[PDB]
């Protein structure tokens, strides 16, 4: 189990650790998160009491490296570093936790949302999308735009996500173009799977990370990715038959975790009821079917 | 954008653009079986392609050997449509392809913008107008070689005759439309109007009659009398 110590907590904020969240007042004696589960990619995201514009946060991996919080007076927000002196960062938190002036991470044993939400997502693959190599966190929040969204202004605050485009030469053959645009196959499998991200893994993990992005941060070109590489696979007649089931079970934690009250921005009513309704796999995803007929009966 | 009334001179000015009207492309005879079920016969179509500044028609001919051993015809037509209209656009010089291409049901724009992906330079856009283009199976010389062809075929016609020679492009293309409207919406009557004096001719070489200026403007009252008629008949007023 692993720690992530904070200097301070000198302004009021909402602090967010994967699904879980809590309010912090201003000058509050907080010294962090413990008990972090080693293993898995997390989150630790940011909404100020006086400015809920702005929601933002950083991904990282407690096995790269010993990190902390610790509010910028200047920049105006807390800051993810990392702490190479090991030993002052041992007796840092061990201090902190004797105090117990720490929150722990509030695993139920029988809970495995944050793994079912995460489990395509590697941290190395977070850096390609999220560019900024001298630190081994990401951080992102509600307004980074995609490289996409650039072509249609800053690149180095970008969000590198993978460019998905159906009406593109990348994405028809020529002299299969209606063959093409209706069945996507040939851009998922060989242009896509094949020749971009090598295996269906990589491609479900941008995916996810697509969807955390968008729900914790509301960073719009995230929704649109996520939504994109969702339609790209429910409009190829011919998908793998596992790929499909792991589908399934990818969105359907999705659906389950996201905010009912969100539900209104974070969910396109046309791809959604394209995938579960029109297209080659509308008889493909059981389980997502059934949550999102239970909940969001309205959207569809 | 789409191209509506406020627009409408833009087909008048220089930039090349055409018209595509896609209506005629998979026609069909509908009758039934021995067995008292329905069946579809397919017949010729064409592709309505109009250039309406200099009243170019390049009429491509849908022969029924295209769709035979074809599912979701329908379908299928619009994306032969566009696949011949690329085709086209792809045939000749630079200077001579499409600033715009214009197609007349929405329907279309997804089909085209697909197959001319390699054009990034022409726009592709719907309109807002109501054109007749429908009723161009109701000129008899159209009709004729579209019914006659045995192959793939594309012929090329100017549906202005020599119009441009004393009108503008703008007062011909309110013609075509005002005569297309009418055959569409009454094609007897129509053609009764436009043949009822046999020392008018239709030159070899043309669609429409020799008309003179002033039997243009009577030709032209007594199409608006019957569409505005018909109008009645249909909603009785
Ligand atoms: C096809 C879009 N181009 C035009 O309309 C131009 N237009 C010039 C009058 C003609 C005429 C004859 N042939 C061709 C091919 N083009």
């Amino acid at each position: 189990m692993n720690t992530v110590p904070f200097t301070s907590a000198p302004i009021e904020v909402t602090i967010g650790i994967d699904q879980y969240s809590f309010n912090v007042k201003e000058n509050q004696p907080f010294h962090g998160i413990k008990d972090i589960p080693i293993g898995h990619v997390h989150v630790i995201h940011f909404q100020h009491a006086d400015n809920s514009s702005m929601r933002y946060g950083y991904w990282f991996d407690c096995r790269m490296g010993n990190f902390y919080i610790q509010y910028d007076p200047k920049d105006g927000l807390y800051k993810m570093m990392e702490e190479r002196d090991g030993a002052k960062f041992e007796n840092i938190v061990h201090n902190f936790k004797e105090r117990q002036m720490m929150v722990s991470y509030p695993k139920i044993d029988e809970d495995d949302t944050w793994y079912n939400l995460t489990e395509f997502v590697q941290m190395d693959k977070i850096r390609k999308i999220v560019r900024k190599d001298e630190n081994q966190f990401s951080y992102v929040d509600s307004s980074m735009t995609t490289v996409q969204e650039n072509e249609l202004s800053d690149p180095a605050h970008s969000l590198n996500y993978t460019v998905i485009n159906f009406k593109s030469r990348e994405a028809i053959r020529p002299g299969h173009e209606m063959e093409d645009f209706l069945d996507k196959s040939y851009y998922l499998n060989t242009v896509m799977l094949q020749g971009i991200f090598k295996n269906s893994s990589n491609y479900f993990g941008e995916l996810q990370f697509a969807f955390l992005n968008a729900m914790f941060f509301g960073n719009y070109g995230s929704s649109l990715q996520w939504h994109a590489m969702i339609e790209l696979i429910c409009s190829s007649a011919t998908v793998p038959k596992h790929m499909l089931d792991k589908l399934d079970e990818i969105l359907y934690y999705q659906i389950k975790t996201l905010p009912e009250q969100y539900s209104d921005i974070l969910l396109n009513e046309r791809v959604w009821n394209i995938c579960l309704y029109s297209s080659f796999q509308k008889n493909s995803l059981h389980n997502t079917e059934k949550i999102m007929e239970n909940k969001y009966p309205e959207l569809l | 954008g789409a191209m509506n009334s406020s627009n409408y001179a833009e087909l008048f000015n220089n930039d090349i653009k055409l018209f595509v009207d896609d209506t005629n492309v998979y026609r069909v005879t509908v009758h039934k079986t021995f067995e008292g079920n329905v069946a579809t016969k397919a017949i010729n179509g064409c592709i309505f392609t109009l250039n309406p500044k200099t009243g170019h028609l390049f009429l491509k001919i849908i022969h029924t050997s295209v769709w035979a051993g074809q599912k979701r015809l329908s379908q299928l037509a619009k994306w032969k449509t566009a696949e011949e209209v690329s085709a086209l656009v792809r045939s000749l010089p630079k200077e001579e392809q499409p600033k715009q291409i214009i197609v007349t049901r929405k329907a279309m724009l997804d089909p085209l913008e697909v197959h001319m992906l390699d054009f990034p330079n022409i726009a592709i856009r719907p309109t807002e107008l109501r054109l007749p283009f429908s009723a161009a199976m109701s000129i008899d010389k159209l009709s004729d070689v579209v019914m006659k062809a045995t192959e793939p075929q594309m012929v090329l016609f100017n549906i202005y005759d020599d119009w441009l020679d004393r009108i503008s492009s703008y007062t011909a293309f309110s013609r075509l439309t005002l005569l297309l409207r009418a055959l569409k919406t009454n094609e007897e009557s129509a053609k009764m109007i436009l043949l009822s004096d046999p020392t008018i001719t239709i030159k070899s070489y043309h669609l429409w009659p020799s008309f003179t200026d002033e039997q243009w403007i009577t030709i032209e009252s007594q199409m608006r009398d019957l569409i505005l008629t018909e109008y009645g008949r249909k909603y009785n007023v």
